[PDB]
């Protein structure tokens, strides 16, 4: 079974459904983008990202990053990207955890907590995106994440979202659209020991990173942050384990430690875990007292009982005889554990049988340009270690000096840190 | 994603 039912062409027709113009709600004026929707709740946007942010609306150009205004312009590169970024979400999607993952994301639906009169449930609308129909007016269509293509930084990839006024959708449990941003034309370079990958002064990248664990690391990102569970970003550890980290003032956010896992999850103390823990199932009993309190629904798309029985699906919650809801203390550490511990990208490594960055404290080595579309550059099942091939063993698709057809080095890092 | 983006 396949996650995209359509192995859409770029130049396809619009449609006005799956294939269609469309604009998202940022602050200011754009022009509408043709958009692919690749799975219920979930649409493509092949267009370098100038729109989520009023800061980054261009394309002009930090040891590591990668500029190159000119990427994803043409036809034929957005054609690869919608194909690229599609096997990715089937590389996923064929494991039993990416399964698990793309299920619990299409699930996450934001919370409808738009509403200040606390006797009506209402749409948040920076949680919509607005499509262009056949006759040429919009209609407002929810949805749960974008992929879009990078900002000025091609290399910078990132899981963000529309804020609200007073409430901090990410961080209340109750969700909001996530917007990331991602590139299938180009992946990472680092190196098999240890200490050489988390030492900024060696290597060259001798391993290339599978792009389907890259994707995977933004959308654990995205599935905490659609069930309004993400660590605040100015939670962090002072890294006291690498002596270049420690020069540099360098500190590494809680978010992505646990999104990483292994080990790394592991410099979040069982207090903080606990106090976090606490923290979110409070917001989860918020949401259940704010259903019980809604006696109406606003719009007409959808009836009160069926956004209720949403909302009870996402986050697991009970509901008794009055329908009442609440939460249940094991239903809910069950599931923000799933989210949290058991989607992380050390996870991931395990199930496609890739190497990979040991731990996120390390440097990065290189940047790479690749071309994952072709099934004899890479597949779903194999990602770049072809079955049947010299490159089957030893993760030798991933050795860019074996499988060097499939990487053109664009930029060294290494020695570019101040160290 | 990396954490060296903070700096
Ligand atoms: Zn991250």
């Amino acid at each position: 079974m396949q996650f995209v039912n359509k192995q859409f062409n770029y130049k396809d027709p619009v449609n006005g459904v799956d294939i269609a113009y469309i604009k998202i709600p940022n602050v200011g004026q754009m022009q509408p983008v043709k958009a692919f929707k690749i799975h219920n709740k979930i649409w493509v946007i092949p267009e370098r990202d100038t729109f989520t942010n009023p800061e980054e609306g261009d394309l002009n150009p930090v040891p590591v990053s990668y500029y190159d205004s000119t990427y994803l312009s043409t036809d034929n590169e957005k054609d690869n990207y919608l194909k690229g970024v599609t096997k990715l979400f089937e590389r996923i999607y064929s494991t039993d955890l990416g399964r698990m993952l793309l299920t619990s994301i299409v699930r996450g639906i934001p919370f409808w907590g738009g509403s200040t009169i606390d006797t009506e449930l209402k749409v948040i609308d920076t949680n919509c995106i607005n499509v262009i129909q056949p006759d040429g007016s919009y209609r407002s269509e929810e949805l749960n994440l974008v992929i879009i293509g990078p900002s000025a930084d091609i290399i910078q990839f990132e899981c963000k979202s529309f804020g609200h006024e007073v409430l901090n959708l990410t961080r209340n449990g109750y969700g909001s659209t996530q917007y990331i941003r991602f590139s299938p034309d180009f992946t990472f370079g680092f190196e098999e020991s240890l200490e050489v990958d988390t030492n900024p002064l060696l290597g060259a990248g001798k391993f290339a990173t599978d792009p389907a664990v890259t994707l995977a690391h933004e959308l654990i990102h995205a599935g905490h942050r659609l069930y309004g569970i993400a660590i605040n970003p100015n939670r962090v550890f002072k890294v006291n384990t690498n002596a270049y980290y420690e020069m540099s003032g360098l500190e590494v956010s809680f978010e992505e430690l646990r999104t990483f896992g292994g080990h790394d999850a592991k410099f979040i103390d069982s207090l903080q875990e606990n106090e976090f823990r606490l923290y979110y199932y409070n917001k989860f009993k918020d949401i259940a007292s704010t259903l019980n309190k809604a006696k109406s629904i606003v719009g007409t798309t959808a009836s009160l009982q069926y956004m209720k029985n949403v909302f009870k699906e996402k986050y697991l919650l009970s509901e008794d005889t009055s329908g009442k809801f609440s939460v249940d203390k094991l239903k809910f550490d069950k599931l923000y554990k799933m989210l949290t511990e058991i989607y992380t990208e050390d996870n991931f490594v395990k199930f496609f049988k890739v190497l990979n960055r040991k731990t996120y404290l390390n440097f990065d080595k290189a940047v790479f340009k690749i071309n994952i579309v072709p099934k004899v550059n890479y597949t779903i099942y194999d990602g770049f270690n072809l079955r049947n091939t010299n490159l089957a063993a030893n993760f030798n698709g991933q050795n860019t000096e074996i499988n060097n057809m499939n990487f053109t080095k664009l930029k060294n890092f290494t020695g570019l840190f101040e160290f | 994603c990396r954490a060296t983006k903070m700096l």
